[PDB]
RNA sequence: GCUCGUAGGUGGUUUGUCGCGUUGUUCGUGAAAUCUCACGGCUUAACUGUGAGCGUGCGGGCGAUACGGGCAGACUAGAGU
RNA sequence: UGGAGAGUUUGAUCCUGGCUCAGGACGAACGCUGGCGGCGUGCUUAACACAUGCAAGUCGAACGGAAAGGUCUCUUCGGAGAUACUCGAGUGGCGAACGGGUGAGUAACACGUGGGUGAUCUGCCCUGCACUUCGGGAUAAGCCUGGGAAACUGGGUCUAAUACCGGAUAGGACCACGGGAUGCAUGUCUUGUGGUGGAAAGCGCUUUAGCGGUGUGGGAUGAGCCCGCGGCCUAUCAGCUUGUUGGUGGGGUGACGGCCUACCAAGGCGACGACGGGUAGCCGGCCUGAGAGGGUGUCCGGCCACACUGGGACUGAGAUACGGCCCAGACUCCUACGGGAGGCAGCAGUGGGGAAUAUUGCACAAUGGGCGCAAGCCUGAUGCAGCGACGCCGCGUG
C-alpha cells in the first residue's frame, strides 16, 4: 500500500437483551426496572425463579407503573447504570 | 514541686502522671527542683504496661515551670513539670527520654539520663 | 516483544525442550502463547519437530526466537523459507 | 546499589516537568481570564498560542495526546460558545 | 392448641402463537501438568514424552413444540354465587 | 466396571437409637529398628528479630576525559607522553515495573467462567507511507578553595554529547461545515473544504565492517475498565445510605463513571438477608468415598494481595516500585550531642517459639531475561550437589 491502510473487518460484538416492568422511574431520566430469571438448584435440581433490579437510561422519561419495556446492556452511563431504553412493548393496562 | 503536686513523666516505662509524696534530701524539706529526687505515686498508667497504677516510685526531677537561677546570672523555665522515673543507683527504669532537660543534672550526677535526653539545655 | 523460546518439562537428567511461543516478560517453564514444536536433546543426534508454518505466521508478524531456537529454525529449513534464502532444508 | 544516577536524572525530570507544566497551567488561566473578560479579539491569539504550547509539550512528552486533545478541544469550545 | 391470611410454592379441560425453560446439531471457548485408554524411553517400576478422552459449563447460529412457561382466547367439571 | 459388616440396652426377643472398631490418606511428629539406588518432598507455629556473604547491571560502534594493563613514544634509570587499543570515575541510553519470596490482609468483580471496550492505552518486536533540515546556552567530570566527626555539602573556573532549549516543513491534535457507508443510543470507519499546529541524531567501519531517530497506517504482544453466573458460618446482626441515587454544567482520566466540583429532584439498598459479627487467599488441583457427595488449597501451574507499621508523590510505555524516594511511629547502631545510617515475607545462615523440617556448596555446562555492531558481562532465576526412611518404586540380606 502506497498510502495508510484504513482497517481490516472484523464482527461487531452482540450485547446481551432482556425484557422486564418498570417499577420505579421517579428519577430524573432514569427509569429502574425488575428483571427475573429462572437458574436450576445445584443440588436439589428444583427450578427456582429469582428477581433482579437494574437501572436504564431514559433520555425522555416516559414510562410508568409496570410498562414492560426491553433494554440492551451499555458502557457504564453513571455510577449504577449500565442499562439504555431500547423500545417500548405491551405499555401498562 | 511540693507535696501533691503531679507532674508528667518524661520516659517510656508506662507511666503517665505521678503525684509527689516526699521531696526527698533532708527532713522538712519544702522545694524539688531540677536534679531533686522525688517519692511519688502512680496516678495513671497506660494500659497494661510494666507500671501500674499505685505503685510508689521514686523520681528526679527534670523540667520546672518556675524559672532556676544559674550561677552566670541566667535563667532557665519550661512549660510543664516533668520526672524521670529511676532506680536506686540512679538510673532511669525507663529506656529513652522525651523531650529536653536541664543542666543541673549534670552537676547532680545524672549522667545516664542526660546522655540519653534528645536535648540538654 | 514475542518470542519463540524453548520450554524445559522433563525429569531432572531427561531435559526435553518444547519449541513454543512465549512473551519475554514471562517465566521459562511459563504458560506461553502457543507451543509450535518440541527439541529432546536426548537421542542419537536430536529429535527435533517444528510445525513449520504457524512458526512462518509468528516470524512474519514479529516473534524473534532465541538462540537454540533459532538453530533448529536454520535446520528444519523454515527460516530460510521466511527469509526467501535458497536452501529450505538442510536436516 | 548504582541508582544514586537514577535519582539525580528523576530529580532532573521534576523540575522540568514541573516548570513545563506550570508554564502550561499560566497559560490556560491566561486564556481562561481573557474568556470570562470576553474581549473577544485577542482571546482569538491566545487560543492559538495555548494550543501551540500544550501540543509542544504533548511532542516533547510531558503529557500525553489524549490529555492535550481534551483541553484543546476545551479551550476551542471556551472560546466558541462566548 | 385452632383458625385466618401476606410473600412464596403449586395448580382443571381445550385452541392458537412465541420458543424462555427443554432438547439436537454446528462453531468458538473451556491453558498446561495432573485423572483414564492406548503406546514410547529410563535394565523394570516410580519418573517422563505422544495420540485421544477430561474439562459435567458458557457464548453464537441453525432445527421442535411432546411437557412446564409467557400472551391471546374458549368450556364447566374445580371453586364461588 | 461398581455398594460387606462386627460389638454394645434385656431373664430371653424384635425394633428405634446412640458409642466403639475393622480401611485409606498426610509438607507429619513420637517409640524401636535401620543397606542401597531411581524420583520427589522438607518452618504447617512467631508477616517474630536479625550477625554475615552473594542476589542488577550493561554500552568506548553516543560523549567529554585517562586512574590501571600491556604498550612505539622522551627517558627517569623509576620518572615523562591521550594522540593510540583499552578504560577508573563522570554525562548520556536501556534495563531496573521482569525474574525471586510470603499468604498477612482480603467475603472483594480478589478468583474460575463467558461476554462488552462505538469507553481504551500500549516501549522493545514486525511492517506500509516520509523525513533525517537550522541556531543557542550551561553543566557533569577535572582543576582552586570553603564548611562538616562523619553522613554530606558551598563558592569560582572549566568540557562535550544520541543531554537541554529555541527554529523552518510534516493531516489521524483540535474547531466549523460537508460528502460516502454503516446501528447498538450516545455513535462507528474514510476523504474534502476553511482556521489552527505539532519531531528526529548523529556515531563507526580490515571499506557491501553497521548502527541508528522520528512524523504516522496496520499487525503482534501486555494491560486498564464494566457485566451475568459460582464457590463459608451467624438474625441471640431487621432497617441501611447523603457524594449516598439520579440529572444538569464544568473539572479530572489513557478511558466510561459522584472520580471531583457548583446547582436541582428525593431518591438508592433490604427478608432472594443489605447493614453488622466470626472466619478465610481464589482456582487448576490433592485426599476419601462405587457415585453423589464430605474434607483441603501444601509440590507445581494461573491470578491476586503484601514487603518493619501507617501514609504519599515522582521518573517511566508500564510502579504493592522487597534489594528506589518523602514523612509519622517503634526498634537497632555511630556521634565530637549539632547530627546520621538501616530493614532477609530473595539465596545461604543466626537468635527465639514449637513435637518438628536442611549447606553461610559449585557453575553459568544447557534454558530464559537484560546491555552491543559485537566479541563479551551479570543472573542464589536456573542446572546440580550436600542433610533427613520424610513419601513412592525397585533389589538384596542367598
Ligand atoms: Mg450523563
Ligand atoms: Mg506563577
Ligand atoms: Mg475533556
Ligand atoms: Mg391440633
Ligand atoms: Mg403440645
Ligand atoms: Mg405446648
Ligand atoms: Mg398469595
Ligand atoms: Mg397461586
Ligand atoms: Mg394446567
Ligand atoms: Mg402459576
Ligand atoms: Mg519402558
Ligand atoms: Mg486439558
Ligand atoms: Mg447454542
Ligand atoms: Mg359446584
Ligand atoms: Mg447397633
Ligand atoms: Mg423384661
Ligand atoms: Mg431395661
Ligand atoms: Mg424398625
Ligand atoms: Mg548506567
Ligand atoms: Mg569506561
Ligand atoms: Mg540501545
Ligand atoms: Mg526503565
Ligand atoms: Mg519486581
Ligand atoms: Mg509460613
Ligand atoms: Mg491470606
Ligand atoms: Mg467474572
Ligand atoms: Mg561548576
Ligand atoms: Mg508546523
Ligand atoms: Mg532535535
Ligand atoms: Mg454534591
Ligand atoms: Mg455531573
Ligand atoms: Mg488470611
Ligand atoms: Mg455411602
Ligand atoms: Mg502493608
Ligand atoms: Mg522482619
Ligand atoms: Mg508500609
Ligand atoms: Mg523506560
Ligand atoms: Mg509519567
Ligand atoms: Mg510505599
Ligand atoms: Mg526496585
Ligand atoms: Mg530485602
Ligand atoms: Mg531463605
Ligand atoms: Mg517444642
Ligand atoms: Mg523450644
Ligand atoms: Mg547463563
Ligand atoms: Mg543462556
Ligand atoms: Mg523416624
Amino acid at each position: 500500500g502506497p498510502k495508510h491502510t484504513p482497517r481490516t473487518p472484523k464482527p461487531r460484538g452482540r450485547r446481551k437483551t432482556r425484557i422486564g416492568y418498570v417499577v420505579s422511574d421517579k428519577m430524573q431520566k432514569t427509569i429502574v426496572v425488575e428483571l427475573e430469571d429462572r437458574m436450576r438448584h445445584p443440588l436439589y435440581g428444583k427450578i427456582i425463579r429469582t428477581t433482579k433490579k437494574v437501572k436504564a437510561h431514559d433520555e425522555d422519561s416516559v414510562a410508568g407503573i409496570g410498562d414492560r419495556v426491553s433494554l440492551m446492556e451499555t458502557r457504564p452511563l453513571s455510577a449504577t447504570k449500565r442499562w439504555r431504553l431500547v423500545e417500548i412493548l405491551e405499555k401498562a393496562k | 514541686i511540693q507535696q501533691e503536686s503531679r507532674l508528667k513523666v518524661a520516659d517510656n516505662t508506662g507511666a503517665k502522671e505521678i503525684l509527689c509524696i516526699r521531696v526527698l534530701g533532708g527532713s522538712s524539706r519544702r522545694y524539688a527542683g531540677i536534679g531533686d529526687v522525688i517519692v511519688a505515686t502512680v496516678k495513671d498508667a497506660i494500659p497494661g504496661g510494666n507500671v501500674k497504677r499505685g505503685d510508689v516510685v521514686k523520681a528526679v526531677v527534670v523540667r520546672t515551670v518556675k524559672e532556676r537561677r544559674r550561677p552566670d546570672g541566667s535563667y532557665i523555665k519550661f512549660d510543664e513539670n516533668a520526672a524521670v522515673i529511676i532506680k536506686p543507683d540512679n538510673d532511669p527504669r525507663g529506656t529513652r527520654i522525651f523531650g529536653p532537660v536541664g543542666r543541673e543534672l549534670r552537676e547532680k550526677r545524672f549522667m545516664k539520663i542526660i546522655s540519653l535526653a534528645p536535648e540538654v539545655l | 516483544a514475542v518470542k519463540i523460546k524453548l520450554t524445559r518439562l522433563g525429569k531432572i537428567r531427561n531435559p526435553q525442550y518444547r519449541v513454543a511461543v512465549a512473551d519475554a516478560r514471562t517465566r521459562r517453564d511459563g504458560r506461553a502463547i502457543e507451543v509450535i514444536g518440541r527439541y529432546h536433546p536426548k537421542e542419537e543426534p536430536s529429535l527435533i519437530e517444528i510445525n513449520s508454518e504457524r512458526a512462518q505466521y509468528w516470524l512474519s508478524v514479529g516473534a524473534q526466537p532465541t538462540e537454540p531456537v533459532l538453530k533448529l529454525l536454520k535446520i528444519t529449513g523454515d527460516w530460510q523459507k521466511f527469509k526467501g534464502l535458497p536452501g529450505a532444508q538442510g536436516r | 546499589k548504582s541508582q544514586q544516577k537514577r535519582n539525580r536524572t528523576n530529580e532532573r525530570a521534576r523540575l522540568r516537568n514541573k516548570a513545563v507544566k506550570s508554564s502550561l497551567r499560566t497559560a490556560v488561566r491566561a486564556f481562561r481570564e481573557a474568556a470570562h473578560a470576553g474581549d473577544k479579539a485577542k482571546a482569538a491569539e491566545l487560543l492559538a498560542s495555548t494550543n501551540r504550547k500544550l501540543d509542544k509539550a504533548a511532542s516533547k512528552g510531558v503529557i500525553h495526546k489524549n490529555q492535550a486533545a481534551n483541553k484543546k478541544s476545551a479551550l476551542a469550545q471556551a472560546l466558541n460558545k462566548l
